[PDB]
C-alpha cells in the first residue's frame, strides 16, 4: 500500500506563507490547480515549465523551484551558460590585462569538550 | 520509516512506541544528513565548471583522436563509447529509496564540458577566460613542464599523436576493475536485506507478530511480548543508522579526493609523484562511471637508456 | 576591502555548534521516558513499590539510560574523526597556503596563488585567498617555430604571435611582445620535420654593430 514522507517546499516564511509539497514515489491520483507528475512523485502546488535556472531549491532528480514573478516554480535545472571555443588550427588567445582577486574559505577545528 | 518497521501498521502498537521518546526523530535526522551530503559529494567532484563547452564540429586536434572519450551524437543517451562499457559492468516494510537529484544525462554533460574545456584551452578556463591555443602547442608545453625540451614533440608529432592513438585504444580491450563501485553498492544491499531479514525474529518471545499476540492473549501479558520485539527490532535500526554513517563518511573521504584530482590532475598538471598515474604527468580525460568517477592518465614514461661516462 | 560587504557564510560553524546541542538538548529529555516500565522516578518506585519487584523496574530504566549513553557517546567518536579530518585540511593548508606558495590547483583559492593570510573564527580558521586572474584577451595567429637560413628556431620561454602583418615573440601569460632574435630562441633540427613551420626572419645584434 502506497505511502512516504511528506515534505513542504516553502520559500522562506520571511518573503511569503505559499508552500509546495512532493509526496515521495506517490502517484498523484493516489494522494488524498498546478499538478505536476514527475519520476520522483507528486509535485503539487508549483507549475512546471521548460526553461531553465540555476538551481534555488533542490527538489530531486534534476527539478527546482522558487519565488517567481509572487508564485513558486518547478523546472529542469540548467547545467550553465553555453560557450564555445573560438577553436582553431592556428589561432591563439593571450590576456593584455588582469586583476588581483580575494576569496574566503572556512574550515571548522574544533567542538566543544563534554563530560557525563 | 521507523513506525511502519517496528510495528507495522498495527495501531495499538503506535501508542506504546511513542513510550520510548524521540527514538524515531533520531533516526531520521541521522538519515537526513547523510540524504544531502551524498548530493553534495557529487557536485563537488563534477560542478566544477561554469559553462557549458562544445568542441567544434569537424574534431580534427592535428591527428590526436579522441572519439573514444567525447560523446557519440548517434545515441539518446549521448555517452562516450567508453562509458557506455562503464555503466554495463555494475521496496520493502516501510523501505523506500530515494533518486539522486542530478540524472545521469546531467553529469555527462559536465564531463563533456570538462573534456572540451581542456582540449581546446588546456588548463587555462580553469583560472579565468577560455584562452584558445592549437592542441599540438598545448601536448609541447606539458613536454615542457617535465623537463623535456619542447622540440621532441614538435619534430615528432605524427609519431606521438599515432602512439597516443593506440595507447589509449588498448584501454577498451583491457575493460571488454570496477569493483570498487560494484562493492559500493553490495554494501548497501547487503544492510537493506539484513533489516528486513530481521523481522522475523521472536527475541525470546512468544511469537513475533504483533497481531497474533493479541488474537492469543490479554492485553497486561501482551504488552510485555510486544515491547521485547519493540525493543529487538529498535536495536536493528540504531545498529543499521550507525553503520550508513561511518560508511558515509568513507565515501565522502573518497569523493573528496576525486575533487582534488578533478582539480589537479585534469584541470593543471601535477607534479605530485604518483597522484596522476605511473610517469610523468602529462594530462588526464575523465569519464563519468555509476555512482564513481574514472581518470584516464597520460604519462610520459623514457625507453632505451644508455650508459655514458661522466663528469 | 569588498570582503566585509559579503559577511556584514559561517554555516559551517554553527552547524558544530548545533550537532553537539542537538545531541545535549535530546540526552536530557531522554530522562523523562518509562521505557515500559510503572513510572520514570527512581525514587518513586520505592515510595509505592517493595523491593524484589523494585529491583525490576529500576534495572529497567537503568538499562534504558544506559542505552542512551552507548549511543551518545559511540556519536560523539564518529563525529569527532570528522572534525579531526577538518583540522587537519586546516593545518595542512596552514602550511602550504599561508608558509608558502602552491601550485595545486583549487587547493588555495580560485586562480593563480600568490598569497593568504589567516583570521581566527570561533572553533575554526577563516583563510583570505589572494589570487592572480587573467583578463581581456585578444586573439593571435601563431606558430610552433621560425625559419632562417634554413634551420628551425624554437623559443626559449614563450610564444610565437602575429598581429596581421610582423610576427613577435611574448610570455605567455601578459601580452609584451619583443623582437625574435638569436638571443631569445635556440636552434634545433632543420625546417623538414616541423609540421606547421612559417618563414620569418630572425635578427642577429652582432652584424649591425659590425655595421
Ligand atoms: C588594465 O585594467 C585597469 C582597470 O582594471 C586599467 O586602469 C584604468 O584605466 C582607466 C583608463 O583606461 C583609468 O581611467 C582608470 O582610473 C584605471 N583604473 C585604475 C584602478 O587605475 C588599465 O589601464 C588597464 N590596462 C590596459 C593596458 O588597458
Ligand atoms: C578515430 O578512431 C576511430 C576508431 O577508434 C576511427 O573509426 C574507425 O575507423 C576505421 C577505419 O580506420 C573503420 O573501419 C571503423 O569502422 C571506424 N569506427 C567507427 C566506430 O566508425 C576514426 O576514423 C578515427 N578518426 C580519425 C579522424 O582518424
Ligand atoms: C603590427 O605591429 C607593427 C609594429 O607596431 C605595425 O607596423 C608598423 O611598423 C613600423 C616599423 O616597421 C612602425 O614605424 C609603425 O608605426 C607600425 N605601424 C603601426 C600602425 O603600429 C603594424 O601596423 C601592425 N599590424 C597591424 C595589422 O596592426
Ligand atoms: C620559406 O622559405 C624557404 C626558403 O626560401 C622556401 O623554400 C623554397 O621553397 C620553394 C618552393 O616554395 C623552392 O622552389 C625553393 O627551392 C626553396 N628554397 C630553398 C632554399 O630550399 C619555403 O618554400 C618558404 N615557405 C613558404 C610557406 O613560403
Ligand atoms: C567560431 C566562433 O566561435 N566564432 C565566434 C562567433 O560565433 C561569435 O559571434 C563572436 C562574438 O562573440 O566570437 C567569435
Ligand atoms: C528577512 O527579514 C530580516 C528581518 O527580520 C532582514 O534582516 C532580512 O534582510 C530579510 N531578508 C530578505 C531577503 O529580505
Ligand atoms: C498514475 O496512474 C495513472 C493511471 O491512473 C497513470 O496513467 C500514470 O502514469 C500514473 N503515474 C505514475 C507516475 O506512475
Ligand atoms: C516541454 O517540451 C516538451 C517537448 O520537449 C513538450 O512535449 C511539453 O509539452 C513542453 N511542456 C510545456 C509545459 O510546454
Ligand atoms: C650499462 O653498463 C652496465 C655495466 O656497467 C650494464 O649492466 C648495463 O646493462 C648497461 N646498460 C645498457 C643500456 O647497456
Ligand atoms: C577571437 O576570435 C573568435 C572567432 O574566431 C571569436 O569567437 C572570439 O570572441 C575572439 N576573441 C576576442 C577577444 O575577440
Ligand atoms: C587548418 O585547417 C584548414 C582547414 O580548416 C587548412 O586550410 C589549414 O591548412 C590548416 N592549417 C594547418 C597549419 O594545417
Amino acid at each position: 500500500c502506497s505511502f512516504g514522507g511528506v515534505s513542504v517546499i516553502t520559500p522562506g516564511t520571511n518573503t511569503s506563507n505559499q508552500v509546495a509539497v512532493l509526496y515521495q514515489g506517490v502517484n498523484c491520483t493516489e494522494v488524498p490547480s498546478n499538478v505536476f507528475q514527475t519520476r520522483a512523485g507528486c509535485l503539487i502546488g508549483a507549475e512546471y515549465v521548460n526553461n531553465s535556472y540555476e538551481c534555488d531549491i533542490p527538489i530531486g532528480a534534476g527539478i527546482c523551484a522558487s519565488y517567481q514573478t509572487q508564485s513558486i516554480i518547478a523546472y529542469t535545472m540548467s547545467l550553465g551558460a553555453e560557450n564555445s571555443v573560438a577553436y582553431s588550427n592556428n589561432s591563439i588567445a593571450i590576456p593584455t590585462n588582469f586583476t588581483i582577486s580575494v576569496t574566503t574559505e572556512i574550515l571548522p577545528v574544533s567542538m566543544t569538550k563534554t563530560s557525563v | 520509516d521507523c513506525t511502519m518497521y517496528i510495528c507495522g501498521d498495527s495501531t495499538e502498537c503506535s501508542n506504546l512506541l511513542l513510550q520510548y521518546g524521540s527514538f524515531c526523530t533520531q533516526l531520521k535526522r541521522a538519515l537526513t544528513g547523510i540524504a544531502v551530503e551524498q548530493d553534495k559529494n557529487t557536485q563537488e567532484v563534477f560542478a566544477q565548471v561554469k559553462q557549458i563547452y562544445k568542441t567544434p564540429p569537424i574534431k580534427y586536434f592535428g591527428g590526436f583522436n579522441f572519439s573514444q572519450i567525447l560523446p557519440d551524437p548517434s545515441k539518446p543517451s549521448k555517452r562516450s563509447p567508453i562509458e557506455d562499457l562503464l555503466f554495463n559492468k555494475v521496496k520493502f516494510n516501510g523501505l523506500t529509496v530515494l533518486p539522486p537529484l542530478l540524472t545521469d544525462e546531467m553529469i555527462a554533460q559536465y564531463t563533456s564540458a570538462l573534456l572540451a574545456g581542456t582540449i581546446t584551452s588546456g588548463w587555462t578556463f580553469g583560472a579565468g577566460p577560455a584562452l584558445q591555443i592549437p592542441f599540438p602547442m598545448q601536448m609541447a608545453y606539458r613536454f615542457n613542464g617535465i623537463g623535456v625540451t619542447q622540440n621532441v614533440l614538435y619534430e615528432n608529432q605524427k609519431l606521438i599523436a599515432n602512439q597516443f592513438n593506440s595507447a589509449i585504444g588498448k584501454i577498451q580491450d583491457s575493460l571488454s576493475a570496477l569493483g570498487k563501485l560494484q562493492d559500493v553498492v553490495n554494501h548497501n544491499a547487503q544492510a537493506l536485506n539484513t533489516l528486513v531479514k530481521q523481522l522475523s525474529s521472536k527475541f525470546g518471545a512468544i511469537s513475533s507478530v504483533l497481531n497474533d499476540i493479541l488474537s492469543r492473549l490479554d492485553p497486561p501479558e501482551a504488552e510485555v511480548q510486544i515491547d521485547r520485539l519493540i525493543t529487538g527490532r529498535l536495536q536493528s535500526l540504531q545498529t543499521y543508522v550507525t553503520q550508513q554513517l561511518i560508511r558515509a563518511a568513507e565515501i565522502r573521504a573518497s569523493a573528496n579526493l576525486a575533487a582534488t584530482k578533478m582539480s589537479e590532475c585534469v584541470l593543471g598538471q601535477s607534479k605530485r609523484v604518483d597522484f596522476c598515474g605511473k610517469g610523468y604527468h602529462l594530462m588526464s580525460f575523465p569519464q563519468s562511471a555509476p555512482h564513481g568517477v574514472v581518470f584516464l592518465h597520460v604519462t610520459y614514461v623514457p625507453a632505451q637508456e644508455k650508459n655514458f661516462t661522466t663528469a | 576591502g569588498k570582503i566585509q560587504d559579503s559577511l556584514s557564510a559561517l554555516g559551517k560553524l554553527q552547524d558544530v555548534v548545533n550537532h553537539n546541542a542537538q545531541a545535549l538538548n535530546t540526552l536530557v529529555k531522554q530522562l523523562s521516558s518509562k521505557f515500559g516500565a510503572i513510572s520514570s522516578v527512581l525514587n518513586d518506585i520505592l515510595s509505592r513499590l517493595d523491593p524484589p519487584e523494585a529491583e525490576v523496574q529500576i534495572d529497567r530504566l537503568i538499562t534504558g539510560r544506559l542505552q542512551s549513553l552507548q549511543t551518545y557517546v559511540t556519536q560523539q567518536l564518529i563525529r569527532a574523526a570528522e572534525i579531526r579530518a577538518s583540522a587537519n585540511l586546516a593545518a595542512t593548508k596552514m602550511s602550504e597556503c599561508v608558509l608558502g606558495q602552491s601550485k595545486r590547483v583549487d587547493f588555495c583559492g580560485k586562480g593563480y596563488h600568490l598569497m593568504s593570510f589567516p583570521q581566527s573564527a570561533p572553533h575554526g580558521v577563516v583563510f583570505l585567498h589572494v589570487t592572480y586572474v587573467p583578463a581581456q584577451e585578444k586573439n593571435f595567429t601563431t606558430a610552433p617555430a621560425i625559419c632562417h637560413d634554413g634551420k628551425a628556431h624554437f623559443p626559449r620561454e614563450g610564444v610565437f604571435v602575429s598581429n596581421g602583418t610582423h610576427w613577435f615573440v611574448t610570455q605567455r601569460n601578459f601580452y609584451e611582445p619583443q623582437i625574435i632574435t638569436t638571443d631569445n630562441t635556440f636552434v634545433s633540427g632543420n625546417c623538414d620535420v616541423v609540421i606547421g613551420i612559417v618563414n620569418n626572419t630572425v635578427y642577429d645584434p652582432l652584424q649591425p654593430e659590425l655595421d
